[PDB]
């Protein structure tokens, strides 16, 4: 959503996936260009981590955003949270009728 | 101690009626407490009228030097400081354990 | 609230914080008034 | 962001603001394949990489 | 002995100790600490000087800019105590500072070239103490609780039970530091003395010694004995050193030349060793059995052959000693030291080193500090010695030394600051007599080790940070500049200051928000010790130890008073006859008695030397001369209440009150109440309500004019005068020149707390007290503050309350109250709130403040004129419109069907919107007071005119006051030189007032010029003089305040320690009456007295209506028209029952006008002044009940005023004193249930005053999986609270009506599922 003044509130996984696929062509231009192995599966390293990074990153470091010191809120992340299951459980949604 | 507030406190009372005066439970409100029961024990109630007794010293163990007062009339500072000590223990205790 | 049933919750008259909460539909209140009601259930899960 | 990809911007809305009605609930665009639904449905829309 | 105030009224002082030391000002540490901060100090006085200095001067290498400090000019209050309150500004003064800056030349012998003194520097703003003395900066008063933390030494705690697991436990040593690190030092049964710091792991204390460079053979040297062992003959004699046999059993004979003195069999005790030492056994002759295990402190071997054998510090075997007896040896020296309780404990450490050397040691302290990198010798020298060694940062003062020295049993109470080579030694060395058995363990219970912090005190050490961040921030301009370019006002900073000074008096954990709604409740919340503090005690790691109570507190520290809630437990409470030391010490008053005669000269003791001396308690009875009459009395020796003869003892308490603080003096006869109930209720006193009317307590202490007279609350007088213009906003006095300073003429100015706001919601209040028409004196009161009448604490009120049980409606807490209190004001508080309007600035353009007010109801244009503002006065309720407030709307919103409009009809007559402000559900007051700024620069609407006019006039209506009265001075002396100079009474009567030649042509002119300039000025500064924030240019600022009343559900209680709740309201006379006529108001049970020691209800009660009943013959003895004569006598009565006990009498001036009104104002009972801890007893209440014909037995028999019945066994009824608390429940009770949720999530916003609400969280959702009603346990967890569109799309038909629901797609799941789906999982939901 673009905010009064120029800037958007695009979300974490956004900057995500155009990471993902940012380098998902550029791999598939390594492959258009013919690279060696040790340098197609240098994107797949690059790759491999987009893959996760998405997930919950499995364990590597919590991928953060560019210029933002913030750990991103993965999708496991919107999975867990607070006591276990983040919403549903903990604090979810404040009671009505009572 | 015991042996004398008990029965004062449970037949002293005495009235005339077709008769000579018989002896009736005390009308006094001590007793219909130490009967039926609503909240408090008549046991603090006998370490009110009576002499508290002992309590935990300032190290641990139980005063060697006992309360010899009556808390109808108004108990000594210091055996009431040395009271003070167990007054923090109850405190405290009852707090953290719940 | 009536006081026969204080010793159930273990209060007195002077204090005590509840909440209400109102049955949306009539699944709460049928459960409410026959399994819920205090006129409905005089034993305890610990003896009679 | 995309219409066909994932879908309708808004409900039965397009973005060009071209298709209104319901009665074409399922009319694809020779060049923009993009079925107009409810948003809601756009909780369902995957996509793929 | 009476002042002009005590011509009114007057409490019945009643001492039983006659006393030479009286009370000093209530709240010393506080304001006078005050005095010592913001103030000129040419030397270094505990404040603004102290921190400067500790810091400067900023010194800098290569080039020297060196900037050195001189003093520092402040500024006094401009405007009135009033209006600061009402506008909502902070209440402080500039603060200009002189700074020196000596630039030199480059490399040249102080060749300077600049020594540049520039002063005023604009370093802040520093937040006022208000006369009142609290920091009012944010429009809430906050106030600094005083702190305290461990102080600077060397601790030995126990702490048993908590990590034994097996029965081999031990203790813990932390060597305490100021300003540095703190230090850890443990030694263990299980053979090893370890060391580490705060952030380490488990390190031999080895690993300084080596790392030290002190080898193996430097350490076993110092910590280990040199004796001289010899062979002579051939045959090993042995020095025997008695000192190091002490604990040691005999195996062997011990003898000297066939006389065995120590018995093989029984033991050494404490007896053979005199036995040995009368003796001097050092040279006899022994087998080799007692020396086969000794090390050897140098090398030995074979020189007759050639042949090596050893290294050092080894134990010499059978065959190895054999031979240094026949090779050629005649010299042994090994470290003498045995296994019982001399241990050889650091030979037992150096094997837990896997090192040896100073290199490796620090590669393994390295391992410890930075894992990482391979090691080198850098980074282990740097970090290391510049901790410990490097004094610039680690600094530890004259008590930190003093209680090192003294712990470490020496002479010297000074020392250096750092920790030495040669300490980490002897601390060890103190650690290790302490595991041999030949020393014992301290406790921290013990004050010595307790460092009690002033707020000035603290106020260095946060500052101190604050200076570090901006010292090298200005160190770096100071290298780079040469020659004369950096120049004042160019490196120091201010905003690193800002957030500093406004961090400090308000945002710490040492300041606190004084809740403000009586004198008391500011004092206690402001004076006492807070364990809180930056650095102190906290709650996650002080236990029951820390909290134990030890009569080593008797004289300085309260352990009695620690407030109930989150901070409870850590705080103990400072004194009022506390003075904190020069540094961290407090001294507590005794009285030195010298072998018999108690002397009146007063001492001050540390925590060291009191429990040091034999003391007397406060409970020591003196008599005829002051005197012990005893030959005996309980004195404290070490802090142990025991026996002591009259010729042993060498102090006593001076008074009964220089012990407590403001909470536990200000509660009467606290020996017999228990103290935890004074715990509750020292909660309970920083929250007593603000009444209307304030009747006196008709009990006391005699701190209760402490109180109401000195706590700021009341405008006083430094200058006693003739009240001259007193109003409801400033008071002025014309001073008595006996008193004045012949300095600017003679006119004091003071400044009123006459209703205004308060960190609760509050609204202190100010009741006036003296009339108009008399001279004050210095210490004389005009107006006292909230709950006080004429100069006396009334927190809350004293009434009619009795003890009867009803079954029903009071059980103990359940209080009985009677209409009357609501129904007539005689209680009421007040409460004003504070709300405002954050400015314009969009992404657009300029914002307007309404102007008006579009498309509403009638309503809301009756009340919103042409500024966008609610006419003050008027009636805003409920949810009312306050301040309208514009909003561009933005190019993200316009719309298809609009445009053009705005594009060329014209430019603001669309674009901007309405998005007001208004009244927060749970208000229902008035708006009041209102403050607007406009548009700096580019000046706003109408608006930026109304309020200068506004500002200008309300000043000007002030400063002619002052005018007129000297312009009548001018007056009298033209029409005294006119009268001599041609009479003209008539003349000048009948002309117009405008109709020393030289002196008045031209003072009066000067004035003119002053005029002009002046209004120019004014207007000057609102036009474009508004100095603000880029971005607050349009702000709003209003008041809404509220009367409230009590309802059922207040919390009233006592200053004893029971509480309690306003119930059902009761009717006037279905209450139980008596012999006065007054039904009573009151009613509770003693039941909760037979359980838990609360005594005040049948005692504190039962002397209540005591010292009424005195007042009721005051009332006799006046309604009938007495002479003042007759009640003269009943004074004497009152002040001399027949005792030497001070009362202080008078017997100087008239007793008749300045007794007889004594009468007219003490007809409502006479308070009375009782000693804490030796007080008034039975025989003496009695004593003054029998003086005319009174009520002896306060429990009378009561007539029921249901019909006229008389109830069985009389009750204890009459007046007692109530304390009702801050917590009006209008300020927890802002009912919510159904409103607004998040848009992200399901996330609940709502904090714990206003938009409040049930917490349901998992363990709630346990109980609900815990009963059998499982229905309601589907809807909790699905519809009723998780859903977000299934309570929407079942709302929308519940207020259509339909009973029954269903679930649908929780979107928590539809987060998980698609989670799932990116790994590869399938959902299935067949048939």
């Amino acid at each position: 959503v673009p905010l009064d003044g120029g800037r958007f509130a695009t979300s974490d996984l956004n900057d995500l996936y155009r990471r993902v696929i940012n380098r998902n062509n550029r791999l598939k231009r390594l492959l258009d260009l013919a690279a060696p192995d040790i340098i197609v599966r240098n994107e797949k390293r690059m790759l491999q981590e987009a893959v996760d990074a998405l997930l919950d990153n499995g364990r590597r470091g919590r991928a953060i955003t560019g210029s933002n010191k913030r750990p991103l809120k993965s999708l496991a992340d919107m999975i867990k949270g607070k006591q276990g299951r983040f919403r549903q459980n903990l604090l979810g949604k404040r009671v009505d009728y009572s | 101690v015991s042996k004398a507030m008990m029965d004062n406190l449970q037949t002293e009372t005495v009235i005339n009626r077709d008769g000579q005066e018989e002896k009736q439970v005390s009308f006094n409100s001590i007793y219909m407490m130490a009967d039926s029961g609503a909240r408090g024990s008549a046991a603090q109630i006998r370490q009110l009228a009576g002499m508290r007794g002992l309590m935990a010293k300032p190290d641990g163990s139980i005063i060697e030097t006992p309360i010899t007062a009556n808390f109808r009339e108004g108990l000594n500072v210091l055996q009431y400081f040395i009271s003070t000590h167990g007054a923090r223990k109850g405190l405290a205790d009852t707090a953290l354990k719940t | 609230l009536h006081p026969l049933v204080c010793a159930a919750y273990n209060a007195d008259f002077d204090g005590d914080q509840m909440a209400v909460h109102v049955p949306l539909t009539l699944e709460a209140q049928l459960e409410a008034r026959a399994l819920m009601m205090s006129t409905n259930n005089i034993l305890s899960p610990a003896n009679g | 962001f995309c219409a066909r990809i994932f879908g309708p911007v808004k409900d039965y809305e397009c973005l060009c603001g071209k298709y209104k009605r319901l009665k074409h609930r399922g009319v694809i665009c020779e060049k923009c394949g993009v079925e107009v639904t409810q948003t809601k449905v756009r909780r369902e829309r995957m996509g793929h990489i | 002995v009476y002042s002009y105030t005590e011509k009114k009224r007057i409490r019945k002082d009643f001492g039983k100790r006659p006393q030479v030391l009286d009370v000093p000002y209530l709240l010393s540490i506080q304001l006078d600490s005050f005095q010592k901060f913001i103030e000129q100090d040419p030397e270094g006085q505990y404040g603004l000087e102290a921190a400067f200095r500790s810091v400067f001067p900023i010194q800098s290498y290569s080039g020297n800019s060196e900037l050195q400090y001189v003093s520092y000019r402040l500024g006094e209050p401009v405007f009135d105590v009033q209006e600061c309150q009402i506008r909502g500004v902070t209440y402080s003064a500039p603060l200009r500072v002189k700074l020196r800056l000596v630039i030199y030349e480059r490399e040249a012998p102080e060749g300077t070239v600049k020594d540049i003194k520039e002063q005023e520097v604009y370093m802040g703003e520093i937040p006022l103490m208000t006369d009142n003395g609290t920091f009012v900066i944010n429009g809430t008063e906050r106030v600094i609780v005083s702190q305290l933390h461990r102080s600077p030494g060397v601790f030995f705690d126990s702490d048993k039970g908590k990590t034994h697991s097996s029965g081999k436990v031990l203790y813990n040593a932390r060597i305490i530091p100021y300003r540095g690190s703190w230090l850890d030092f443990e030694f263990d049964p299980k053979d090893n003395l370890f060391v580490r710091i705060d952030r380490r792991r488990k390190l031999p204390a080895t690993i300084i010694l080596r790392a030290l460079n002190y080898t193996t053979e430097q350490i076993l040297d110092l910590f280990f004995e040199k004796v001289i062992f010899e062979i002579r003959d051939n045959k090993l004699q042995m020095e025997l050193v008695p000192e190091r046999l002490r604990g040691e059993t005999a195996s062997f004979d011990i003898e000297a030349n066939g006389k065995v003195y120590v018995e093989k069999g029984r033991r050494i005790t404490a007896r053979h060793i005199r036995q040995l030492e009368k003796d001097d056994v050092k040279l006899i002759e022994v087998p080799v059995e007692y020396i086969a295990g000794k090390v050897v402190a140098k090398d030995y071997i074979d020189e007759s052959t050639g042949e090596l054998i050893c290294a050092a510090n080894m134990e010499l075997s059978l065959d190895l000693l054999a031979k240094l007896s026949q090779s050629g040896h005649k010299r042994i020296e090994t470290l003498f030291t045995n296994d019982l309780d001399h241990g050889p404990y650091i030979s037992e450490t150096l094997r837990v080193d896997p090192t040896n050397d100073r290199l490796s040691a620090l590669v393994e302290i390295y391992r410890m500090m930075r894992p990482g990198e391979p090691p080198t010798r850098e980074a282990a020298e740097s970090l290391f010695e510049n901790l410990f060694f490097s004094e610039d940062r680690y600094d530890l003062s004259a008590v930190g030394r003093m209680k090192f020295n003294r712990s470490l049993l020496r002479e010297e109470i000074e020392g250096s600051g750092i920790l030495s080579k040669d300490d980490i030694i002897d601390v060890m060395k103190k650690l290790i007599d302490i595991r041999n058995g030949k020393g014992e363990v301290d406790d921290i219970d013990h004050l010595g080790n307790r460092r009690i912090r002033s707020v000035g005190e603290m106020a260095e050490n946060q500052f101190r940070v604050g200076l570090v961040r901006v010292e090298r921030a200005v160190k770096e301009r100071l290298s780079l500049g040469d020659l004369d370019t950096l120049m004042p006002q160019d490196m120091i900073n201010a905003k690193p200051i800002s957030a500093a000074v406004k961090e400090f008096f308000g945002s710490s954990q040492l300041s606190q928000f004084m809740d403000q709604n009586n004198p008391l409740s500011e004092i206690t919340h402001k004076r006492r010790i807070s364990a809180l503090g930056p650095g102190g005690l906290t709650r996650e790691r002080a236990g029951f130890e820390v909290r134990d109570v030890h009569p080593t507190h008797y004289g300085r520290v309260c352990p009695i008073e620690t407030p109930e809630g989150p901070n409870i437990g850590l705080i103990n409470s400072l004194s009022v006859y506390a003075q904190t030391n020069e540094y961290g010490f407090l001294e507590t008053p005794y009285r030195k008695v010298t072998d018999g005669v108690v002397t009146d000269e007063i001492h001050y003791l540390s925590a060291i030397e009191e429990g040091n001396y034999v003391i007397a308690q406060a409970n020591s009875n003196l008599d005829e001369e002051g005197h012990f009459v005893e030959d005996l009395v309980t004195c404290r020796s070490k802090g142990e209440s025991s026996l002591f003869s009259r010729d042993q003892v060498d102090y006593m308490d001076v008074s009964t009150q220089q012990v407590v603080s403001v909470g536990a003096s200000l509660i009467p006869f606290l020996e017999h109440d228990d103290a935890n109930r004074a715990l509750m209720g020292a909660n309970m006193q920083r929250q007593a309500v603000p009444t209307l009317r304030a009747d006196k307590p008709l009990v006391g202490t005699g701190m209760e004019r402490a109180v109401a007279v000195d706590s700021g609350v009341t405008a006083v007088a430094k200058r006693g005068g003739v009240v001259q213009y007193v109003d409801a906003s400033r008071i002025v006095i014309k001073v008595n020149e006996d008193e004045m300073y012949p300095g600017e003429a003679g006119i004091d100015i003071y400044n009123l707390t006459k209703y205004t706001r308060s960190n609760q919601n509050t609204c202190i209040n100010q009741m006036p007290c003296v009339s108009l028409g008399e001279p004050v004196e210095r210490g004389d009161v005009l107006a006292d503050g909230p709950s006080t009448d004429l100069g006396e604490l009334a927190l809350g009120q004293n009434m009619r309350v009795a003890f009867m049980p009803w079954n029903g409606y009071n059980f103990e807490d359940s209080i009985l109250v009677s209409e009357r209190v609501v129904q007539e004001d005689r209680f009421t508080t007040i409460h004003i709130q504070e709300l405002a309007c954050v400015s314009r600035d969009t992404k657009l353009g300029p914002e307007e403040i309404t102007a008006d007010i579009p498309n509403v109801g009638e309503a809301a244009l009756s009340k919103l004129d042409e500024s966008g503002i609610v006419y003050i006065g008027a009636e805003v309720t409920g949810g009312d419109i306050l301040v309208g407030k514009v909003t561009p709307k933005g190019e993200t919103q316009l719309t298809p069907e609009e445009k053009l409009l705005r594009a060329i009809f014209g430019e603001k007559a669309s674009d901007v919107k309405d998005s007001s402000l208004r009244v927060p559900n749970g208000v229902s007051g008035t708006v009041i007071d209102v403050q607007v700024f406009t548009r700096d620069g580019v000046e706003k609407d109408k608006r930026a005119l109304e309020i200068e006019e506004m500002q200008l006039k309300q000043a000007k209506k002030d400063l002619s006051e002052e005018l007129q009265i000297l312009e009548a001075g001018l007056f009298s002396r033209i029409r005294a030189v006119l009268v001599a100079g041609g009479v003209e009474a008539e003349k000048l009567d009948k002309l117009p007032r405008d109709r020393q030649l030289e002196q008045l042509a031209e003072q009066y002119d000067e004035l003119k010029h002053e005029f002009e300039k002046k209004l120019e000025a004014k207007r000057r500064k609102i036009t474009q003089g508004d100095d603000l924030a880029p971005g607050v240019l349009k702000i709003v600022k209003v008041y809404l305040a509220v009367k409230r009343r009590i309802q059922p559900g207040d919390k009233m209680a006592g200053r004893h320690g029971n509480k309690g709740v306003i119930s059902k309201i009761n009717p006037i006379e279905d209450m139980p009456y008596d012999e006065n006529g007054t039904p009573v108001d009151i009613v509770l049970n003693p039941l909760g007295v037979p359980s838990r020691m609360n005594i005040g209800q049948i005692l504190e009660t039962h002397l209540g209506m005591a010292a009424k009943g005195i007042g009721d013959k005051i009332n006799a003895m006046l309604k009938q028209q007495q002479e003042v004569a007759k009640l003269r006598e009943f004074i004497q009565r009152a002040y001399d029952l027949g005792a030497d006990v001070r009362q202080k009498v008078d017997l100087s001036t008239f007793s008749d006008e300045e007794v007889m009104r004594l009468a007219e104002n003490l007809r409502k009972g006479m308070p009375i002044a009782t000693p804490v801890f030796d007080g008034a007893k039975e025989a003496e209440i009695k004593e003054l009940l029998k003086l005319g014909d009174l009520p002896t037995s306060g429990q009378i028999r009561l007539y029921d005023g249901r019909t006229g019945e008389q109830f069985e066994r009389p009750v204890t009824v009459g007046y007692m004193y109530m304390l009702k608390l801050n917590h009006l429940v209008d300020d927890k009770m802002h009912a919510r249930s159904t409103g607004s949720y998040s848009l992200v999530t399901q996330q609940p916003l709502g904090g714990k005053a206003q938009f409040g609400g049930q917490r349901f969280g998992e363990m709630e959702v346990w109980a609900l999986e815990a009963y059998g009603a499982a229905y309601t346990l589907q809807e909790m967890l699905t519809v009723k609270s998780d859903d977000v569109n299934g309570r929407t799309k079942m709302y929308k038909n519940i207020v259509d009506g339909n009973h029954q629901m269903e679930p649908g797609m929780p979107e928590s799941f539809n987060v998980l599922l698609k989670e799932i789906r990116s790994l590869g999982i399938n959902i299935e939901l067949e048939d």
